[PDB]
C-alpha cells in the first residue's frame, strides 16, 4: 500500500553507503551464522574442498 | 566525514594521474603470499595467491580535518584514480568477489592513498626440466604499469617488500619452496620504456 512504498522510498535519505554503521562512535559488531547445506566434494589433486552454506550475517 | 568525500570528489577527473605535467608518479608495492599453488608443469605455468598493496600520492585527495585517516572498502576505488598495474606473465589472472569485492581503500590527509586486493594468478614459468628429478627452477612473477611508461609512473619495492606466510599450508606437491627475491628493470617496448619488477621464488 501507500504507506510501504512511503517508508521505503524515505528510507535513505541522507544514508551514506560509504560509511559504516556508529564511524566513529563504537565498533560494529557482526553476528554471524552458518547453516552447512552440505559438505561438498573434498578434492586431494587440489587440496581445495567445496562446501555450500547459507551464510547469514545480523 | 561524508563532506570530506564529496569535497574530496568535487572537481576530480580520475582520467588524469596525479602529478601528470610535473613528474612520475611513484608508487610503493607490497606482496603478502598467501600460497603458491601447484607447479604445473605440463602448461608451464604456477598457481599463486597474494595480497597485493599499492602505495602512492595524491596531491588532489589531501583533505584538512582531525580525522586524519579514512578507511573504506571498495565503494570508491572506481572513483579515482588508480595505477595501470598488471601482470605481465600471468596467463590467468582473477580478482575476489565473495562476499564483496576484497578490496581495500585508504586515504590520508597528506594525501596518501593505500590501495590492497586479493589476487590470485596463474603465471607463466618456463621450466627447464633438464636434471629432472634433480631440477631446481626460479619462477618469476612480474608486473609493470600497462600504459603508463617510467617517465609517468615509477615502482619502488618497500623494505618489507615479499612476506610469505608458514609455507607449510602451501599447495606444492613436488617442491620445495627454497628462497624468494625482489627485481628492477627497465623493459623497453614499442609503446615505451616500463619500469617492470620481478619476484622470483626459487
Ligand atoms: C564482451 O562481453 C563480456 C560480458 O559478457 C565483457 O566482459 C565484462 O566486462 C565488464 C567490464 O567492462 C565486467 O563488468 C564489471 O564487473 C565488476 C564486478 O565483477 C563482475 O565480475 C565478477 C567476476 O567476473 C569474472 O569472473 C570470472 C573470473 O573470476 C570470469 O567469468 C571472468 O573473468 C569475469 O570477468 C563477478 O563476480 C561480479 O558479480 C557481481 O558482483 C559485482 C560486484 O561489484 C556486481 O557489480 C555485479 O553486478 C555482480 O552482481 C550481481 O550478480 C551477483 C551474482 O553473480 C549477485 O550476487 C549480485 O546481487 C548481483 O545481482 C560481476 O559480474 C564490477 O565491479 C564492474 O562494476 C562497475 O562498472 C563500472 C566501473 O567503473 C561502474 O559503472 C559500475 O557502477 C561498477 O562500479 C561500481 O562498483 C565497483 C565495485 O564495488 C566500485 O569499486 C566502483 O567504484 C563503482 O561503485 C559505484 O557505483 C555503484 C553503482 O553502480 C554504487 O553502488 C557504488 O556505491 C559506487 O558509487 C563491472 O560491472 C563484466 O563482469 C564482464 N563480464 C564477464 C567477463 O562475464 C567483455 O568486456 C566484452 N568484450 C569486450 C572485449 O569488450
Ligand atoms: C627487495 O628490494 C629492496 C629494495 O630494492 C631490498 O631492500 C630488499 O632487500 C629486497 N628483497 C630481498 C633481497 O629479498
Amino acid at each position: 500500500t501507500t504507506v510501504f512504498t512511503r517508508i521505503l522510498d524515505r528510507l535513505l535519505d541522507g544514508y551514506d553507503n560509504r560509511l559504516r554503521p556508529g564511524l566513529g562512535e563504537r565498533v560494529t559488531e557482526v553476528k554471524t551464522d552458518i547453516f552447512v547445506t552440505s559438505f561438498g566434494p573434498v578434492s586431494d589433486h587440489d587440496m581445495e574442498y567445496t562446501i555450500d552454506v547459507f551464510f547469514r550475517q545480523s | 566525514v561524508t563532506v570530506i568525500l564529496n569535497n574530496l570528489l568535487e572537481g576530480y577527473d580520475n582520467k588524469l594521474r596525479p602529478d601528470i605535467g610535473v613528474k612520475p608518479t611513484l608508487i610503493h608495492t607490497d606482496m603478502y603470499v598467501n600460497s603458491i599453488g601447484p607447479v604445473n608443469a605440463i602448461n608451464m605455468e604456477y598457481t599463486i595467491d597474494i595480497f597485493f598493496a599499492q602505495t602512492w600520492y595524491d596531491r588532489r585527495l589531501k583533505f584538512n580535518s582531525t580525522i586524519k585517516v579514512l578507511r573504506l572498502n571498495s565503494n570508491m576505488v572506481g572513483k579515482i584514480w588508480i595505477p595501470d598495474t598488471f601482470f605481465r606473465n600471468s596467463k590467468k589472472a582473477d580478482a575476489h568477489w565473495i562476499t564483496t569485492p576484497n578490496r581495500m581503500l585508504r586515504i590520508w590527509n597528506d594525501g596518501r592513498v593505500l590501495y590492497t586486493l586479493r589476487l590470485t594468478i596463474d603465471a607463466e614459468c618456463q621450466l627447464q626440466l633438464h636434471n629432472f628429478p634433480m631440477d631446481e627452477h626460479s619462477c618469476p612473477l612480474e608486473f609493470s604499469s600497462y600504459g603508463y611508461p617510467r617517465e609517468e609512473i615509477v615502482y619502488q619495492w618497500k623494505r618489507s617488500s615479499v612476506e610469505v606466510g608458514d609455507t607449510r599450508s602451501w599447495r606444492l606437491y613436488q617442491f620445495s619452496f627454497v628462497g624468494l627475491r625482489n627485481t628492477t628493470e627497465v623493459v623497453k617496448t614499442t609503446s615505451g620504456d616500463y619500469v617492470v619488477m620481478s619476484v622470483y621464488f626459487d
